[PDB]
RNA sequence: GCAGUCAAGCGUUCAUAGCGACAUUGCUUUUUGAUUCUUCGAUGUCGGCUCUUCCUAUCAUACCGAAGCAGAAUUCGGUAAGCGUUGGAUUGUUCACCCACUAAUAGGGAACGUGAGCUGGGUUUAGACCGUCGUGAGACAGGUUAGUUUUACCCUACUGAU
RNA sequence: AGAACUGGCGAUGCGGGAUGAACCGAACGUAGAGUUAAGGUGCCGGAAUACACGCUCAUCAGACACCACAAAAGGUGUUAG
């Protein structure tokens, strides 16, 4: 189901790591929304399957 | 699943051996799935799977540990139709981890709490109480 | 930087009525009525006419003026949610396990239950909200639609369909087995 | 002893899933030193046994994030000290090392908790033996064996009772 | 741990630093009145919940020398440049 699977995609898969702290933010976020790492810059694309 | 069982068996009691498998007592080291408690010696009871060393019997039975099943107990305890009963001594028999006996015999009555338990024990066995 | 003045515009269509007073908003449109309580950010609400309010903050900051535009956004959702209505869309998705879901009535209380998601035994009951009609869309397969003039209880309640089907103790990534919104927009 | 920053590199490719050189900033007082302020008209000294409470730098259990997470297993991280963290062989031992069970057998403090609570195996009086050293009397943080553990009726604390 | 110059404690109370041999102010017969020092004036506590321009919101804010601690490295938090 290639149009079911990239709409569940988006919500699993679509996302940004914080280096810091493992928090999962959205895929264009510049800062993380976490006050335990100080909202930081160092993000990372979540990994693909 | 057991209903529980009055515990006659320390850690450190031998009992008698009650299958052919060469060996004429064991010696219990350990008892499996039991608990933990400061000072308190884990203890076995009819139907219990524990670990035991062979001190008399043949010599290639000896000097190494393996899994034994109690068949029968000397202490008394109490079944849920409210008997209490017990045995006149207290034996046991050596299988595998998973519960096949190592002999195909058994000598003398077996607890019908340790046949439910172990099919294996059950077709080994003569009498159940 | 304790700006002077901030001011933002409200449109008010021909056949929707707002009354505001002491920061206690209501709308009343074709489509019924919704009310809302705005007694925590300080604006102030004024009318030109009938077909344009603004409000205003006076001496503000930085932060105090960002709540500004959010007040325009929350009224604004208001206005054409009486008139044109939301509409979310849900689609079910799975890999092995169908996922069924039905509309249940518990103790008068119109639950929604779903259904041998994963081949889970446990059976997953989410309340439906005041105000949000469920209805099952045709020549669709496994979709679901939630409708209302509150866009909050709306995308609410279909946030809570979503959140009540995750996967725990599974890779995510490969186990893309859940109910997800498929569509934003409006009933007309 | 524990935790950061930088990122040359490792990781088939790819600095930062997990690691990480050359450097550099800290924290801790459960290591050992440095010092000699308090006590020589004396604060009973090693370990174990017993018992309570506290700390979190979390071994297990609850809920989660991340992966080079298909599943199973495992690894890294977050909130968390609520609740548990054992039975034995050798050794006086703390330590250490094995056997076994277990969801797990995490690390520490409390005058290096706790001797008018015990015990006295060790160390550390007087007896005695050996080795090396010394002409000798004798010495040895070298080994060995035998060696008295006192008092609460007072105040407070605590447990119960008028 | 050991030297140099000066001022101190020891030999010294009094006001202040909650508390302290050494810091700050000031050194002392017995009393009255007035004015001050250092330090303070929401309440404990004698004395403006005084005036003026800004800054800061911390799910471990901050709060006054000696003094009873905090760093490197970071933040599209907010402010000015
Ligand atoms: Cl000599
Ligand atoms: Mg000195
Ligand atoms: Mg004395
Ligand atoms: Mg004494
Ligand atoms: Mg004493
Ligand atoms: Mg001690
Ligand atoms: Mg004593
Ligand atoms: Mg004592
Ligand atoms: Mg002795
Ligand atoms: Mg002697
Ligand atoms: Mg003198
Ligand atoms: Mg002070
Ligand atoms: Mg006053
Ligand atoms: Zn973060």
């Amino acid at each position: 189901e290639p149009s079911l699977k990239a709409l569940a995609s988006k919500y699993n898969c679509d996302k940004s790591v914080c280096r810091k702290c493992y928090a999962r933010l959205p895929p264009r976020a510049t800062n993380c929304r976490k006050r335990k790492c100080g909202h930081t810059n160092q993000l990372r694309p979540k990994k693909k399957l | 699943t057991k209903f529980r069982i009055s515990l006659g068996l320390p850690v450190g009691a031998i009992m008698n051996c009650a299958d052919n498998s060469g060996a004429r007592n064991l010696y219990i080291i350990a008892v499996k799935g039991s608990g933990s408690r400061l000072n308190r010696l884990p203890a076995a009871s009819l139907g219990d799977m524990v670990m035991a060393t062979v001190k008399k019997g043949k010599p290639e039975l000896r000097k190494k540990v393996m899994p034994a099943i109690v068949v029968r107990q000397a202490k008394s305890w109490r079944r849920r139709d409210g008997v209490f009963l017990y045995f006149e001594d207290n034996a046991g028999v050596i299988a595998n981890p998973k519960g096949e006996m190592k002999g195909s015999a058994i000598t003398g009555p077996v607890g019908k709490e340790c046949a439910d338990l172990w099919p294996r024990v059950a077709s080994n066995s003569g009498v159940v109480v | 930087m304790k700006y002077i003045q901030t001011e933002q515009q409200i449109e008010v269509p021909e056949g929707v009525t707002v009354s505001i007073k002491s920061r206690i908003v209501k709308v009343v449109g074709p489509r019924g009525t919704l009310t809302k309580n705005l007694k925590h950010i300080d604006v102030t609400f004024t009318k030109v006419n009938n077909q344009l309010i603004k409000v205003a903050v006076h001496n503000g900051g930085r932060k105090h003026v960002a709540a500004l535009r959010t007040v325009k956004s929350l009224v604004d959702n208001m206005i054409t949610g009486v008139t044109k209505g939301y509409k979310y869309k849900m689609r079910y998705v799975y890999a092995h396990f169908p996922i069924n879901v039905n509309i249940v009535e518990k103790d008068g209380a119109k639950f929604i239950e779903v259904r041998n998601f994963l081949g889970d035994k446990k059976i997953r009951n989410v309340p439906v909200r005041d105000g949000v009609t469920i209805e099952f869309s045709t020549n669709v397969k496994d979709e679901i639609v939630l409708s209302g003039n509150s866009v909050e209880d709306v995308s609410q309640n279909a946030a809570d369909l979503q959140q009540i089907c995750r996967v725990r103790n599974k890779d995510i990534r490969k186990f893309l087995d859940g109910i997800y919104v498929s569509h934003k927009g409006f009933i007309t």
